[PDB]
This record gives C-alpha cells, structure tokens and sequence, in this order.
C-alpha cells in the first residue's frame, strides 16, 4: 500500500500531500534539530516559536515556459515577510532554522521536461559589473519571495552603479562553477514523466551555532530547467512552479525593536 | 612520550614521533583517517532504497 | 653539545615534508567545534556523486545548458546516439565532471565508472536503448552489431527513469593515467535505439536524455599533481 | 582499509533489477560491476591514502610574492620602499584557493613558509652586508608601520621572525584562529543590516566573504641600514593546511576568477571546447 | 650466512663421475673442486655481503647535469635560460643505466640527491647575492612552466625543494611509483595497437619502453631577479635504488648505447680485442 | 654525530617562540620570595 | 627525566619536554596557571555581601 | 635547544653514505607487490 | 621504537637505528639479505639430476 | 578550568533584589 510516490507532510496548522514524490531528500542525511547546550552561543533565553512560525508559506508561483532560463531564491531572505516567521526574524538580532522546501509542479503525460532543484549552502553569486568586484547591493541581494531569474547571457553594465545586481548565468550556477557539477548539492529532480513534486529537508548550515538572518542567507534554492519543457499541442505552453517552505526548529536570541530593512 | 605507529608501505616498518611543542599546531600531518560515508551525499534519502528492489514503488 | 653530522637535504624547503614547527601564537585558545552537517573525509566520496556529463558540447551548445541534454527522436535511426572514450580525466567532455576535476589532481586512477541515464522524455514515451563498453584494441564501434559484442545493458524505458552501465575495471595496467595516452587508453562508450523511440499522436517526437557520471567503490587514485584547469596572468 | 574488492558472480534471470533507478530521488547511481555482468574475485589491496583531505592539502602552496628593498630613500614613494605589508589571504593566487572552494567550510592549523631571494639593483654602486629581514604579524587593531624604523617594529606582543638572508627558510605553525567554528570558505551575506531612511551610503557597499573577513597584515622589512648598492628582495609566502577538517562539498572553479569574491570575466566564461560530433572517440 | 667451505676428501676409483655432464640439459657445470682433487678442510669464513642487490645498487650515481642561469633576459631565447624542464630518466648517463639492465623487472624507493654549482659569467658587471634555487617535481598532467617566473612555481600539490646555494646538497626519498607491480627496464611492445586500414600515421611511431614510460618532469630555477654580473648554474641530479628487488637475470650492454633504446653504433661494435693466438696466456 | 636534518625554521627568532637558553649568571642565588599582597594571576582579574 | 603534559588543544596531544640546563631561569614559559581570586580587588569588603541582600542594611 | 656540536664530515655528500631523507610524496600508496619468476637477490648467482 | 642490529665486522658492535619518518620509502638501506637460490638459473631442469650419476641416462 | 557557564533561569517576583548594590562599599 504504501508508495514512495505517495507522502503527507503536516507541520503547524498545514498540510502538503502528493501523489507524484520521488522520496524526500534530508540534506547530507541530518534532520533539523533545536542548538544543544554544549554548542550554544548567545546565553539568553531563546525564543522558540515553534507552530506559529514552523509551518508551510507558500510564495507567489513562477511561470515555466520553453524559454525559462530557470530561478533562484535565498533562505531565510524569500521568508522574510511570511507571517509570525518573519516577525520573529525581524524582533531578532539572532535566528537559526532548518527548511521543508517542496517544490510543485504538475503537467500531463504528453508534456516533457526536467528541473533540477538543488539547496545550496552561501549561494554566493557574481556581480554585474567588471569595473568593481563583490558589488552587489543589499537590495538585489534580497528580493524576497519573487527571487530572481537566471540568463543564458552575461552582459555587465557599463557603470559600476548600474551592475550592482547578479550575473546569474545559468551554465556557470551564477557563480563561476559548471551547472553539471550542482548534483554535489543536495537536490532532487522534477522529471515531468516521473514526478510533481521535489521535497527536501535541510538542517541549519553555517559555521556558527546561530547568526543574524537580516545579514546572512544561509541557503539559496536554484531550480534549473535541465530539459526544456516542450508540449506538442502548444511549444509556448506555460506550466507553473510553486514553492512552499517550512521553517523547522526554529530559535531566535536578542530580541528588541524591530528590524526594518532598506527597500532602495 | 614516544608514539610508535606503522609505516606506509614501500617497494619491499614502524616509525617514531615525539612532539617537541606545547601546542598541537606544531604538530605535524593528522595520522591518515580513512573515514567515508558517501551516502550522505550519493544518497541522502528519508526511505531507504533497496539497489534490487524498484527505486519508485 | 652532543656531537652530531649534518646529512643531505640539510636547510632545504621540500612543499610536501611533514615537520613539527614552532607556533606563533603560543597558549591560543581555538574557538570549540561544534556539529556542523556534511562533513567529507575524502575526495573519492566526492567522485562517487553522480554529475552531468557534458555530453553535446557540439559548435553553438558548449558553454551553455545545452552542453547537457542528449538528443534523442522517434525516428530509429541506425547511427550512434552518442559516442565518448573512457579517458575520464582528459575527454574534452569528461575533464570537467565532477569526477573528471577530482581526477585532474592526480596522475593514476583505478576502478570502475558507473555511467546512469535519466530518460526526459513525456510518460507516452516508450524505447529501448543499449548502452556499450568496449574495452580497448579493437576497431572503435559505430554500428549496434559491433557494440553488442562488448560489456552493454539493454535499458527499457519505463516508470524507472534511469539506467545504469557499468565501464567495469578492464586494464592491462593496475592504474591508468589520468592524461591521453595510448599505453592506458580505457576503450569506448556508445549507444545505439535497440528498438526506437514510440510516440502516440499529441506527444513530442524529439526529446533529451541526461547522462550522469560517478566512480564506483572499487574506485582510487594516488599522485597528488596541480591540475590545468586554473592559472594566473604574471 | 581498502577500495572494494569485487566478488565472483555468475549472471542473472530475476525480477531483482539493481540495473534500474530512479535520480529524480536525489540519489546518484549505486548499481557496481557485480550486478551488471559476470565478475571474478578479485582482491583489491589499494586504498584512497592520497585522496584523504590531509593528503589532498598536505602541500605547502605559494600564496603571494612580497617586495621589499633597502636604500638610501630621498623620496616618500622610495621611503615606502623600504618595508611592505600584506592583508593576509589566500586569494592573491589560484592554486590552493581553488582547492579550499571544492568545500564550505574548513577548519584547520596552517604552517606558513617563506622562501626570501635578493638581487642588486646595479654593479656601480659597490657592495651590501649579509641583511636580517623582520617579518611581523600585525593582528587586526595593532598599529601598522608607516616607516621601515617606526616604533612599531618593537614587536613587543605582535609575534615577529627574524630571518637572516641564506639561512634556510623560515616557518612557524598558527593555530585555527576563526572566531567561527569553521573558516567560511564563502558567506552569502553582509557585514552589517543596511535600514529604512538611514543617511548611511548603499552605493559603495560590498557583498560576501570581503566585507567580514580579516587575518591581519604582514609587515615586512630589512632590518639593516642602507649599503651604498640598492638590494631588491622578494618574499614569497607559503601555507599549508594541517589538521584539517572540511564540510560542504562545492562544485570547483570551472572560469578564471577576477578578484577576492566569485565574480567572472566576459571574456573568459567558455571552458569547454566544442567537440566535432556528439559521436566524438 | 658464508660462502661454501671445503670438505676433507681424498681421491676416488668409481662409477660416480661427478667430472662428466650434458649442457645440453640447460644445467649449467656443477661440479665442484673436491669432486675432481685431493683437498683439504678450509673453513670459510668469507660472506656474499657486498654482491646483494642493496650492496650491489647502494651508491648515489649521477643521471644528469642540467643548467640554469640568473640574469636580465631580453630575448626569448635568454628568457629559456631562467629556467630549465628535464624528463626524469636513468638514460642520459651510462654506469647506473647499465647496472640497472642487468635484470629485466626491479622494484625500489629512490633517493635523490643534488649538487648546485656556480660560476661568474663575467668580471666586468659587478657581483650577485646568494642565490635560491626551486627544483619542483612535475607528475606527468601537472602545468609545465614557459617562465621562470610563471604561476606553475607557487607548486601547491607538486613537491618543491627550495634550496640555499653553499648549504649540504639537498636529498628526498621517492617511493616506488611504477603503474605496474614492477619497474619494466625492457618492454618489448607498443603504447597502442595500430589497426587494418586506419588514417592514423605508422611511418613515425616508436619501439618499446619510450612509447610507455614517463616519470613527469624535474623543472629547475633561480628564485631571485636578475643581479648586474649573469650567473651561470649546473644542476647534477644523482639517484640511489634503496629497498631494492630485482628479477630475470640479462647479458649486460657490451657495446656503447646511442639512444633511450637497446640501438647500437657502427663504429662501436667490436667490443673484444683479437688475441694474437688462440694459445696465448 | 648523530646524523640529523634542519627543517625549516631554523635560525629564524620568532618573537613568540618558547625555547630554553643557557643562562649568563650560572649557580645564582635568587632573592627568596616573600608574601606580598595583591598578587595578580590573569588580566581578566582586572577586567572584573 | 622527561616530562609529558597535555598540549593546548587546536582545530581538531601529549608533548614532552626535557631541561637542559642546570639553572631554572633557562627553563621555557611557565605551565598555564589558570589560578584567579578577583574578589581581592572586586570586593575587598570586610563584612560579606550577599548579592541578593541589600548592600546597605 | 639540546646542546649539540658538529663533528668533521657535516654538510658533506658521500656517494656510499646510507642515512634517512624525508619523502617528497607522503603517505603515497605503492602499488601491491606480485609473485614474479626469476627474482635474484646475489650478483654471485649471476657468477654461477 | 629504537632497533638494535649487529655491525658489519671491521678490522678488529651493534648499532641503534630509529626511524624518523612516517613512510618506509624514507628508511636507510634495507639489512642484509643473504638469500640465494642459483638452481632456478644454474639447474632449472624438470628431472632432478644427482651430479654422481650421469646427466643422460 | 574554563569562563563562567550560564545557568537555564525564569523569571522572580522577589524581595531578593540582586540588580541592587552600594559601590560606596568599595565592591
Ligand atoms: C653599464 C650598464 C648598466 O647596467 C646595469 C648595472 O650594472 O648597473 C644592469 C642592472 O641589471 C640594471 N638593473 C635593473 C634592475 O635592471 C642597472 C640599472 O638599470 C642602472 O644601473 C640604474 O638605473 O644597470
Ligand atoms: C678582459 C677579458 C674578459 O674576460 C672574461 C671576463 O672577465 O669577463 C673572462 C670570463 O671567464 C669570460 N666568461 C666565459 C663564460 O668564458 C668573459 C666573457 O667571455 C665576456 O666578459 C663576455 O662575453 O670574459
Ligand atoms: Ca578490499
Ligand atoms: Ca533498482
Ligand atoms: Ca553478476
Ligand atoms: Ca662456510
Ligand atoms: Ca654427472
Ligand atoms: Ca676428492
Ligand atoms: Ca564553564
Ligand atoms: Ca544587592
Ligand atoms: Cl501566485
Ligand atoms: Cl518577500
Ligand atoms: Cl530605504
Ligand atoms: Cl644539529
Ligand atoms: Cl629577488
Ligand atoms: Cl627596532
Ligand atoms: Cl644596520
Ligand atoms: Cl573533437
Ligand atoms: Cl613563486
Ligand atoms: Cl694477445
């Protein structure tokens, strides 16, 4: 009875089903955890916020088309503005979480493509402009739930203050590495023909016990058109990608006013 | 305080260490540490997946 | 002073010695580890992931996502779908693979190399392909009756997606040189429609394939050398 | 402990298929020779000694080329000739950096070699004493020299060698210093939270690993007074990785880096060279 | 354990005639004195100890003499002179060669050994400081330096030693590196199997181990810039077989070598001087 | 002699080294310690 | 007469020492003493002061 | 340091010398050892 | 670790060695190994032949 | 010997008033 296509997940007050799975990855075999005594840091009580904040947000969904070069998004930055999560990042100078990222995508038996979904630890990706290095703005840095889009062209501004953005060149993972090599990652694929969904659960990485969100994304999500969608009927069909993020175990020292990011 | 640990073979065998320093910094090479779970990168999956049995049941 | 006598090597700097040094920064206290997930012990763990051949780096694909996918049609054709020698360090399509980078900081491997195929097509999509090694000093395949005689598996596609062929370890010498050479040349992988691929009406009749690479737990490789895929103007 | 022998196996007619899989999982390919084809026994006595990360990085790498002269300096720009110093880094060369980035994080003491060579400037201008050079580690916060015969020099708590010209290389072992648990290898982040109105400048701000990390400086000079011939010294500046650990493997640089961070060059982004044919031997 | 002693034996008169043998079998004569004379005991006393291969093989031998130069290079060809690549082999020289080739197959450690050497060029272009000189180890693969000042030498994974001229001749042991389970000294055979009706060229291609052997690469410089007076450098590189074995016995080169190969030279084939008489003591 | 090898590091003076060296008043008679109050054992007592 | 003694730990460890010297002012740095009594210059109060008790009663 | 006091022949290159040298390719993995026919271990089995 | 090994007789003795590295490839020469078996180039013939009798019979 | 841990507290509602003091006193 049981399938490995077929799996619930409920955290909070919600619930994600599937039909379509391949498993779940847990990302280099370690479930999220709360930060033991013995590796603790910041000595005030934390807060845990536990069913408030530990539950499923699901961003505004992308459009996969033939031409999609593929997206990219930052953790904890795509949350930053998702219910009691995004409060508790904000009252905090200090937070530390693990994800259930589950990435959904439904087509027919006669639609064909591939995406690769991969978490990747200090996504670091390159700047827009050759004039200066490391030259990326807070803002363009952190877009939120929308993410960015990758390219299949590097064209960097004539002027340092117009590149202050990612070269997010799809072959290079925006970063100056062989997208081919991304399977290093932990990752699952949405093989239209196979699958709908990919689901992975990724402990808090870092090399610290716990740091500031505001500051730091600790992983990016990158999801990468492997094989074009292509559907006979139509070649300019359009089928959505939604994504849906859990916070998991989530913990949070320093607490004061709030923090209210630069929007320009 | 003398280790004494075996040799990595040659052609055809122990070798002595004796730390002169207080700091472990000083030391030389950690002994080899053949040390691998590749699992947790060539396999990092919640249910288990029998290499005989169908990866999708 | 106990008398002593100064042998050869006395003074030099060799970059891969292993002597005690006095340290700078006496009675520091480093920082405690703590857990941090995925941790690597060694580099052949990181040989056994699996990552994309770059295998249709033809004029207009190299340097782009479309390096990757493999060709595929429903149109039968006797010609090899695609064609690549067991030169895992030095291939123009095999250097850059996860594997083939790990490889190029070193002189000798050993072992065999797993070759998976992930099928991209729609689920109407049906087909059997076969997958060859031919092990060298023979005329290099280009039909399927030459393949067939060779180390090969006949993949049926199906609700399992993907199809492993194994370059088992074959070799004259116990390791091959991770450079061209003819003495350590490791022979010739092709793949031929066993069948073809069908399609209903409504379903696309072109569509790609994703070849992978990985090394296999009898896999190792030993001389530490600098490789040629970084420099530096000076 | 060994690389895995292989077992005799015969073939197969079975509903068991480790031929097959599915890497939408997530998982690579598993399936060995054995379960393919028909093996013999072999037994294999080779082992991945080479291949384990103190292996990989036992290797002591050049890191940067300093320079440093004595003379009779006239001029500012001759006086600052006289001593050097270095943010210290491993990004000033490739080798060893690209190495590091095949991981996340590291951890790890560091032995530091220098390897110190001299010409004359000229033939004309007689000859030069046998000169002591003073490498001095500048933690951050310690003031930095602004002549080679500051006061700085004193060293009293900074820890400085002494080295003196044809004796053979110095060395000395620094500890695992990162106020981390772990060196980052890269951060995915900014040093400070940039807020709603403030007067603060976001045009010239910086982005990752340049905009938090500092190992100090190196200040370099040689000791002794000016000769009446100008010597000109190069130090070039060794690190090798001991006692380390690492976690988080990353693809490896595939496209020339530009400078400290991951940015690329345009002209300089087409690693692979087109084959003839898909059907290439 | 000692060379055979001599038993007391007085004469015979007897159907065992240990004088009388058949060659033809392959045996060679075994027959020792006291089965032909009287002789008396002597104890033996005298060992075999300086003919075991260790003994026999157990002395540093020179292979080569390579040279490099330190100076102010204007042209490509003065640019070459800053530094020099050299493919390691025991084949420039003679005596170790030849020792070597009295077996087939061996299997050793080396330790190698150098002598750096100097000279002024010139009187007239005043004097040169002390010199260090990198000698990096380049595994086959490894980036090969086009200058001596190129990014090859910041050697981060291939072994360097950094050597002060005037200091004791600078030593490493190397382990024994052979792909095969032994050192092949003689192969007789090709790199590859040339096939009916390729385009491939058969007219240019080689014979035996030089098709299949490659050591990597010994490449030499002087660490510092150019002085005014040009230095001019030798290089002797000396190796020593240790730990070693060695098996299939051969006739040793009775003729001078013209090559890597076993060739020989027209005029230098009539090793033996003719005897003036068969009958001559 | 005993055969030996200098690594490198020799001769260098690390300022923060910690090596013996002979002593230039040999057989010395140090004044004897007597209890003076307010010893200090750490800076950090002072930091407090 | 060799004495063997923990090292200051690193970023993952005995080390031995032998005087060679027949004056103790040759002798390398002294072994971590991690002695304190800040008290002597933090409250050097006649009368004991529980933190929870007022200072002045 | 241990004090030491070099003897004559320091610094020098005997050919027939037999002391210890570090490895320039640590911790490297020979390949395994096989029975080969005809291993010699004396020149004097040569003379015979 | 120290082995103690008889010297080679001169005119008229054991000797120390330590091993001070951690591969054997750096060890000094290899002791002393008398071995030999001439036969297998001198007599390497199938049937056994007795030097008192006659090689062909 | 290491630096002080933290103890795990709650909150008081208490007449022992720690946060309180006389530097006065020399301490
Ligand atoms: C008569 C020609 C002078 O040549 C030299 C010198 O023997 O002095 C050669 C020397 O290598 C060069 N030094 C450099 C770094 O190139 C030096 C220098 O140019 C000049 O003396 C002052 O400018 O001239
Ligand atoms: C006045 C005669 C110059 O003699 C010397 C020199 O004192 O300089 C001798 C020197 O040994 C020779 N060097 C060699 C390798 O033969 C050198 C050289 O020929 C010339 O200076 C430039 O060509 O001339
Ligand atoms: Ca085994
Ligand atoms: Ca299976
Ligand atoms: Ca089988
Ligand atoms: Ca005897
Ligand atoms: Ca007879
Ligand atoms: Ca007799
Ligand atoms: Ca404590
Ligand atoms: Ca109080
Ligand atoms: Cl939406
Ligand atoms: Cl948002
Ligand atoms: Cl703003
Ligand atoms: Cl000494
Ligand atoms: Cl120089
Ligand atoms: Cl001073
Ligand atoms: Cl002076
Ligand atoms: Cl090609
Ligand atoms: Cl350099
Ligand atoms: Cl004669």
């Amino acid at each position: 009875g049981y399938s490995d296509r077929v799996r619930q997940i409920t955290l909070g007050n919600s619930t994600i089903t599937t039909q379509e799975a391949a498993n779940a990855v847990v990302a280099y075999g370690e479930w999220p955890s709360y930060l033991d005594d013995k590796e603790a840091n910041p000595i005030d009580a934390p807060t845990e916020p536990d069913v408030s904040s530990n539950r499923f947000y699901t961003l505004d969904s992308v459009q996969w088309k033939s031409t999609s070069r593929g997206w990219w998004w930052k953790l904890p930055d795509a949350l930053k503005d998702m219910g009691m999560f995004g409060q508790n990042m904000y009252y905090h100078y200090l937070g530390r979480s693990g994800y259930t990222v589950h990435v959904q995508c439904n087509a027919s038996k006669f639609h064909q493509g591939a995406l690769g979904v991969f978490a990747i630890p200090e996504y670091v990706m390159a700047c827009n402009t050759e004039a200066k290095t490391s030259y990326v703005s807070y803002v363009n840095a952190n877009p939120g739930e929308k993410g960015g889009v990758f390219d299949n062209a590097y064209n960097p501004s004539a002027e340092a203050s117009e590149g202050r953005k990612f070269a997010a060149l799809d072959y290079l993972l925006g970063c100056g590495v062989l997208a081919g090599n991304a399977f290093v990652y932990p990752h699952q694929i949405i093989n239209l023909r196979t699958n709908n969904s990919a689901t992975l659960v990724l402990p808090y990485v870092n090399s610290l016990a716990i740091d500031c969100m505001a500051k730091h994304n600790n992983w990016g999500l990158v999801i990468l058109p492997l094989c074009k969608l292509d559907y006979a009927p139509n070649s300019s069909t359009e089928i959505p990608i939604t994504v849906t993020i859990a916070p998991m175990f989530t913990e949070f020292n320093g607490l004061r006013n709030i923090t209210v990011p630069a929007t320009q | 305080g003398a280790q004494v640990s075996s040799q990595k073979v040659g052609a055809h065998v122990n070798y002595t260490t004796i730390n002169y320093y207080k700091d472990s910094a000083s030391n030389a090479a950690s002994k080899l540490d053949f040390s691998q779970d590749p699992s947790k990168f060539t396999e990092p999956v919640k249910d288990i997946m029998i290499k005989t049995a169908p990866a999708l049941n | 002073g106990l008398p002593t006598m100064l042998t050869p090597g006395s003074s030099q700097f060799l970059t891969s010695d292993d002597f005690q040094s006095p340290c700078a920064l006496p009675n520091f206290d480093v920082t405690p580890p703590i857990h941090i997930p995925g941790e690597v012990f060694n580099m052949m763990e990181l040989a056994e992931i699996d990552s994309m051949i770059p295998m249709n780096s033809v004029t207009g694909k190299a340097n782009t996502m479309e390096m990757y996918p493999i060709p595929l049609d429903d149109k039968g054709s006797a010609t090899p779908i695609f064609s690549i020698s067991l030169s895992p360090a030095s291939d123009k399509r095999l250097q850059y693979t996860m594997l083939g980078e790990i490889l190029n900081y070193y002189t000798h491997w050993t072992g065999s190399l797993r070759f998976t195929f992930l099928f991209c097509g729609s689920m109407m999509a049906t087909g059997k392909i076969l997958l060859s090694y031919s092990p060298p000093g023979a005329k290099p395949p280009t039909t399927r009756k030459d393949a067939m005689l060779g180390t090969h598996i006949i993949w049926d596609l199906g609700l399992q997606s993907s199809c492993t062929m194994l370059a088992p370890w074959i070799s004259n010498t116990v390791y091959r040189r991770c450079i061209k050479d003819d003495f350590t040349e490791g022979g010739y992988i092709t793949c031929f429609y066993q069948t073809r691929i069908v399609v209903p009406s409504g379903t696309p009749t072109s569509m790609f394939m994703l070849a992978f690479v990985s090394a296999c737990p009898d896999f190792s490789v030993r001389l530490l050398r600098d490789t040629n895929h970084i420099s530096q103007r000076t | 402990p060994t690389a895995q022998s292989t077992p005799l196996t015969s073939g197969v007619n079975s509903q068991e298929v480790p031929a097959l899989t599915a890497v939408e999982t997530g998982a690579s390919g598993q399936a060995v020779p054995s379960d393919v084809i028909e093996t013999r026994h072999v037994v294999n006595y080779k082992t991945r000694s080479e291949s384990t990360l103190e292996s990989f990085f036992g290797r002591s790498a050049c890191v940067t080329i300093l320079e440093v002269e004595n003379f009779n300096a006239t001029t500012d720009a001759d006086r600052k000739k006289q001593f050097t110093t270095w943010a210290i880094t491993y990004t000033d060369t490739v080798q060893l950096r690209r190495k590091l980035e095949f991981f996340t994080y590291s951890r790890f003491d560091l032995e530091m070699t220098f390897v110190i060579t001299e010409r004359y400037y000229a033939s004309n201008t007689g000859h030069a004493r046998n000169q002591v050079y003073q490498l001095m580690y500048i933690p951050p916060g310690a003031p930095r020299p602004t002549a080679w015969d500051d006061y700085t020099w004193q060293s009293s708590s900074n820890p400085s060698v002494f080295y003196t010209y044809g004796s053979a290389p110095p060395r000395m072992s620094i500890p695992y210093v990162g106020i981390a648990n772990a060196y980052s290898h890269f951060y995915d982040g900014f040093a400070r939270v940039p807020l709603k109105d403030e007067t603060v400048d976001s045009g010239d701000t910086y982005y990752g690993l340049v905009t938090i990390n500092d190992f100090g400086t190196l200040a370099v000079r040689v000791v002794n007074e000016y000769n009446p011939a100008r010597i000109t010294s190069k130090i070039r500046v060794y690190m090798k990785p001991k006692h380390v650990r690492c976690w988080c493997p990353r693809p490896p640089r595939a496209v020339p880096y530009r400078g400290e961070g991951v940015d690329f060059k345009q002209d300089s982004i087409t690693p692979l060279t087109a084959v003839e044919n898909i059907n290439t031997f």
